[PDB]
RNA sequence: UUAAUUGCGAUAACGAACGAGACCUUAACCUACUAAAUAGUGGUGCUAGCAUUUGCUGGUUAUCCACUUCUUAGAGGGACUAUCGGUUUCAAGCCGAUGGAAGUUUGAGGCAAUAACAGGUCUGUGAUGCCCUUAGACGUUCUGGGCCGCACGCGCGCUACACUGACGGAGCCAGCGAGUCUAACCUUGGCCGAGAGGUCUUGGUAAUCUUGUGAAACUCCGUCGUGCUGGGGAUAGAGCAUUGUAAUUAUUGCUCUUCAACGAGGAAUUCCUAGUAAGCGCAAGUCAUCAGCUUGCGUUGAUUACGUCCCUGCCCUUUGUACACAC
């Protein structure tokens, strides 16, 4: 049951494709980075965008990723 | 009248925390800026109010039990001024939903 | 359907057997014997004062008693 | 009786009509290479051991 | 060597010091004893007789030790249990307060409790002397 | 080793217990080996613990209650039956008194005893009623290790609270009945006889 | 002037505060000694911080406890676990670490609940059923 | 007297304030006007006064002994 | 507080004013056999005699026995403050009687005369069998009591 | 695949909205900020007690110092399944170890879409149309009864049938609430009485007083020993008090005593997956008193499975229809 509503996908690819050198495979710094270049209305939900980011990206470093 | 410590203590309490904290940083920072010797904003407890009713004006229906709630928070803030100095920031700027008791301690 | 009193045809029988009991119970003695539970529950408080077994463990509503030497 | 041993390998899936069967795919480890299937109840994992009474028997309730 | 009453448990505490009260013989008891079930919850009296008052004082005299002021109605509430209502579920019922108070008015007499006027009924100076001596005594055999 | 001299004068009973970790004060965690194959993993073994009572988490996944240890599982099952429900300080008692019971007789390990118990009286091939239907047919399945001990645990219990359910007998001396019963092989407790029950059910409708 | 730490552990509803400061071995939880708690089944229950570690780690402490809150088995819960936490509180700030580490070590690996609360906490009852899951016995006839 | 005092005022943005729309519909209805017609006339006015959206639903019998309900929306309304 | 073994110099069972009570048990428990009286009239009265609870009442006295059966008729002459009795201030006198075990029936049937004598609710509810403490029988106690 | 039309994917659809989620409230942590005599703690200015050579406790905060560990509430920080391993079309995800206060949507609720029901409510309303009644009233008030009447059938409940027990003494720990000057509310303590209870004082408009609601279950020791027995208190006669103007049809509470079926319950059937089921009581609602009821709260705390369509219900797709007021 941990599947994550399009609002959570679709923040979390748009955010990597135009901030790809600023993010980092750690989700500590990608969560704090996330609070200047996006505006979240909850952390709950800004962690749940950062936690898919950091999952995304690494799959990033293995191979392609389409889409 | 020449700097007469009363031993003044002002409890506060509402239904809006958001309302109630406003009030209260103010007193406590306007002693701040005036050096007085203060004790700290002391929160008790927020009561809660609870009245359990079913939903229904009739009986029909499944037992549904909705239940409202009140939240009621309280502070009480002491001071220790001349009573000249602290009644002119007292008496103006109330913001509703936040009844002032001032009281006097003889202790 | 059990014995209620003692008397010396059944307080010899108690004496002779149980030494070697290994364990002794309130109901292990309504088992192998005719005693009630009180004539039980007497019988491991009477003959622990004469320590002719040993307690191990000692509990009210249950008996844990083992046989000395 | 010779009761002999078994070990379980792969849990196959779970089977029965109320969802209560198993069907596992388990080895032998005295006289090895012999894997049979077998329908088993209880909760189960990989490389898991039990025991049967026979070998002469595949799990029949497939799908 | 200190001793105070924290150091034996409290089932063999009582036990001696009630019998410390059984050599004693002093303790007053009101007469109507040996009858009264000393609670509604309770449905028939005390088992035993010769020495229960003094399993009550006792009891009760650690209560005051232990705590700082107590009236009847502390000490009404503690021993009071469960009461079987009949064919209804069951409920906590008050106990006896005839008796408890008269335990506390017997200990009074003996100088053991206070009249403590902040309250209910306090400690004496000679009110732990006889129980810190049974609790020298109840440690070492 | 040495006495060790503290202002809180704790008995010496139970102040060396430190030099193994053993049961309450009397009876050890060591040669409890299991003379049975597969059910080695899953009775617990090798986990030194002082109590059968203790607050486990252990059904939050599905093989947490797997690792809970034997001796605490046995009191879970005794505490039930609606008189009994909760009051754990019950079963842990009755086991207190039920394993001093059994170590009278039989002076080995009774850690192991019980161990000996739980492989002889699990249930070894139960049926299943395959068709969804009463006018079906039962057909014999292989039973879980687990559940062979989980479900043999229950066949303990509820042995001895037949025993001692409107007898003069009291609980501990019969559940100290049933594991010797059941740990020698007698078909004459209960336990045993239901696990036959089930055995000779199950050869029928293989 | 004189080291000491204090620490909390919380249940359920139970809470015990201990203070772990220098002395000659004492143990005291609510004035009676620890081989005084409640009852005598869970007397032991509390001595397993004492046993995995040793009493030869306690010659040089003495140990002040309450406990308050929650049911009868609740506070030796909590009263073993604010001990445990209290003695590795106090050998991190004052001893090397390895002591408060094997301390942790052998803890952990036998029950992480001295060290650790336990977040099992009560869910509340739903209209229709009087337990929290539990529900009202319907009939449909 | 004295201690409880009066002040009147007007409420800005009135198409933001659902309560003072509905007497307007009340009013409008108890007239004669259509029902259908004062409707659409309330939700035009509210979402012209930058409302996100407005929904209406007017519930009773209308010009037919069995009654019916209908609705009447514009723009983005959330429910939950 | 000791504890002391016994010895059978027994008897066994006896009558009891028409009231055969039964033996091999505690005295206290055997006196409820007797009608009329429950488990705390037979405590008091017990300790009264000075009798040890233990007598089990098989290697009791006569002499005690003697004793008991005046308390019983006669129980208020034994320290008791009254309140203690089967039948609290009786309609015939306005004294506190405690009917004895074999005519309790009798005072119970004249009690119900008096009822069916004075046509009272209550009398009529007890002549036709119905429930007279206002317990409802229209769905429970149906076809007893 | 998900709890989810939740997503990945395939793809004549693409891009969206509502709903689900997100959100909000509440429970779980913080030796890091703010503090507190309406909370607690340690020392001690001032002292006090004993067993003693130092442990606990009466205490005092311009009749002392310091602080938030615990209690509290403001600001936040924290979890997003996190790292790794396995597996999947190597996607969405699921399994396990470890770390962590916490890894079942973190637990639970509040809200919750379109369309609909001839569902229920005219007995909440001075929300309401039509009909009826309107002076001998279906309007309003007073007295008494009835709603509780009792051969019977059915539903929701409490007490049990005993030793995993009852009884007696002892140990003896909670949390959520409520409480009167807009007057007789929560009540403490003293006195008297077996008890219920009576009387006098006392604190609290309430983190302060009831209150630490010293609840019960539970734990220690003794009485009972399988006997419808001391399990069971139904039924019934007496007396004693309280609330009420009134307790008779027993309002209820207390004491003696009377002492039934009930020996685990046919067909059939109810709810429930972890601090959950169940046991146990408590607080509030109603209320002058009456709970066996409900809504919550805490105590003790199981068994069993991580699955399926076998029954039951619902939904979807295909298909048939002479149904559409829709079997
Ligand atoms: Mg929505
Ligand atoms: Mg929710
Ligand atoms: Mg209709
Ligand atoms: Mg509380
Ligand atoms: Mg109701
Ligand atoms: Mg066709």
């Amino acid at each position: 049951g941990r599947v994550r509503t399009k609002t959570v996908k679709r923040a979390s690819k748009a955010l990597i494709e135009r901030y790809y050198p600023k993010l980092t495979l750690d989700f500590q710094t990608n969560k704090r980075l996330c609070d200047e270049i996006a505006t979240i209305q909850s952390k709950r939900l800004r962690n749940k965008i950062a936690g898919y980011t950091t999952h995304l990206m690494k799959r990033i470093q293995k191979g392609p990723v389409r889409g | 009248q020449q700097q007469q410590i009363i031993k003044i203590r002002i409890t506060l309490t509402s239904t809006k925390v958001k309302q109630l904290e406003n009030v209260s940083s103010n007193i406590v920072k306007n002693a701040e800026q005036h050096n007085l010797v203060k004790k700290g904003p002391v929160r008790l407890p927020t009561k809660v109010l609870k009245i359990s009713t079913r939903k229904t004006p009739n009986g029909e229906g499944s037992k549904t039990w909705e239940t409202y709630e009140m939240r009621i928070h309280k502070r009480y803030i002491d001071l220790e001024a001349p009573v000249q100095i602290v009644k002119r920031i007292t008496q103006i700027t109330i913001e509703p939903g936040v009844d002032v008791e001032v009281v006097v301690a003889s202790n | 359907q059990h014995a209620v009193i003692l008397d010396q045809e059944k307080y010899d029988r108690i004496l002779k057997e149980v030494p070697t009991y290994r364990y002794v119970s309130v109901s292990v003695l309504v088992d192998r014997l005719k005693i009630g539970g009180s004539l039980a529950r007497i019988a491991l408080r009477h003959l622990e004062k004469e320590g002719i077994i040993k307690p191990i463990s000692k509990h009210s509503k249950q008996a844990i008693y083992t046989r000395a030497t | 009786t010779p009761v002999t041993l078994a070990k379980v390998i792969k849990v196959l899936g779970r089977t029965g009509s109320r969802g209560g069967v198993t069907q596992v795919r388990v080895e032998f480890l005295e006289d090895t290479s012999r894997t049979i299937v077998r329908n088993v109840k209880g909760p189960v994992r990989e490389n898991d051991i039990l025991v049967l009474m026979e070998s002469e028997r595949e799990a029949r309730r497939l799908r | 060597p200190g001793v105070s009453v924290r150091d034996v448990a409290a089932q063999d505490f009582i036990n001696a010091y009630a019998s410390f009260l059984q050599r004693q013989g002093k303790l007053e008891v009101p007469g109507y004893v040996d009858i009264v079930k000393t609670s509604s919850g309770n449905e028939m009296p005390p088992q035993d007789a010769e020495g229960w008052f003094y399993k009550r004082a006792a009891s009760v005299a650690r209560h005051i030790y232990m705590r700082k002021q107590v009236g009847v109605g502390k000490l009404n509430k503690l021993y009071g249990g469960a009461k079987s209502r009949g064919v209804r579920p069951y409920k906590h019922i008050d106990a006896s307060g005839s008796i408890n108070r008269k335990v506390l008015q017997a200990l009074e007499k003996i100088g053991i409790v206070e009249i403590s006027p902040k309250g209910g009924r306090r400690i004496s100076e000679n009110g732990q002397r006889d129980l810190d001596r049974i609790a020298a005594q109840t440690l070492e055999e | 080793f040495t006495p060790v001299v503290l202002a809180t004068p704790i008995p010496e009973e139970v102040q060396q217990a430190q030099t193994e970790i053993k049961l309450f004060n009397k009876w050890s965690f060591e040669e409890v080996e299991v003379k049975d194959a597969s059910l080695v993993d899953y009775v617990q073994v090798r986990q030194p613990i002082f109590v059968a009572h203790t607050a486990g988490r252990y059904a939050n996944k599905r093989f947490r209650k797997a690792q809970c240890p034997i001796i605490e599982r046995l009191t879970n099952s005794l505490m039930m039956n609606g008189r009994n429900n909760g009051k754990k300080l019950k079963a842990v008692r009755i086991i207190k008194h039920t394993l001093d019971i059994i170590n009278v007789l039989t002076d080995q390990n009774p850690i192991q005893v019980v161990v000996d118990a739980i492989t002889n009286t699990g249930p070894r091939e139960d049926t299943t009623r395959v068709g969804g239907g009463g006018a079906a047919r039962r057909q014999a399945v292989d039973v879980s290790p687990l559940r062979r001990v989980n479900q043999a645990i229950a066949l303990l219990t509820i042995g001895a609270r037949e025993a001692a359910f409107r007898n003069i007998k009291t609980i501990a001396e019969t559940l100290a009945e049933e594991l010797i019963n059941a740990a020698k092989g007698s078909s004459t407790s209960y336990a045993i006889k239901k696990k036959d029950e089930l055995e000779r059910v199950a050869k029928s409708n293989r | 002037a004189v080291p000491s730490v204090q620490t909390f552990g919380k249940k359920k509803s139970a809470t015990a505060v201990a203070h772990v400061k220098a002395g000659k071995g004492l143990i005291k939880v609510n004035g009676s000694p620890i081989t005084l708690v409640e009852p005598e089944i869970l007397r032991f229950k509390v001595y397993e911080p004492l046993l995995l570690v040793g009493l030869d780690k306690f010659s040089n402490i003495d140990i002040r406890v309450r406990v308050t809150g929650g049911g009868h088995v609740s506070q030796v819960y909590a009263i073993r676990q604010a001990i445990a936490k209290g003695l590795v509180a106090y050998h991190q700030k004052y001893v090397d670490e390895q002591s408060k580490n094997e301390l942790k070590k052998a803890f952990t690996s036998y029950d992480r609940t001295l060290l650790i609360a336990d977040s099992r906490r009560p869910e509340p009852k739903k209209f229709g059923g009087k337990g929290a899951r539990s529900r009202f016995q319907k009939s449909y006839r | 007297p004295g201690t409880i005092v009066l002040y009147a005022e007007r409420v800005q943005d009135r198409g933001l304030s659902a309560v003072a729309q509905a007497e307007s519909m009340k009013f409008k209805l108890l007239n004669g006007l259509a029902i259908r017609r004062a409707a659409y006339g309330v939700v035009r006015y509210v979402m012209e006064s930058g409302a996100k959206g407005c929904e209406v639903v007017v519930s009773g019998k209308l010009r037919a002994a069995r009654a019916k309900a209908m609705k009447f929306a514009d723009g983005f309304l959330i429910h939950s | 507080s000791l504890v002391v073994q016994e010895q059978g110099s027994f008897q066994h069972i006896l009558r009891l004013l028409n009231t055969n009570v039964d033996g091999n048990i505690k005295i206290v428990y055997a006196l409820t056999t007797i009608k009329g009286v429950g488990r705390r009239y037979s405590n008091l009265v017990c300790k009264k005699a000075d009798v040890d609870l233990h007598k089990r009442a098989g290697e009791l006295t006569q002499e005690e026995l003697e004793r008991i059966v005046q308390i019983m008729q006669n129980p208020t002459h034994y320290k008791i403050p009254a309140w203690f009795l089967n039948r609290q201030n009786d309609i015939t006198d306005g004294k506190d009687y405690h009917t004895l075990a074999n005519n309790v029936e009798s005072k119970l049937r004249d009690d119900l005369e008096r009822l069916k004598k004075i046509r009272a609710h209550r009398g009529i509810r007890h002549f036709w069998g119905l429930r007279v403490r206002g317990q409802h029988t229209k769905t429970t106690g149906r076809r007893r009591a």
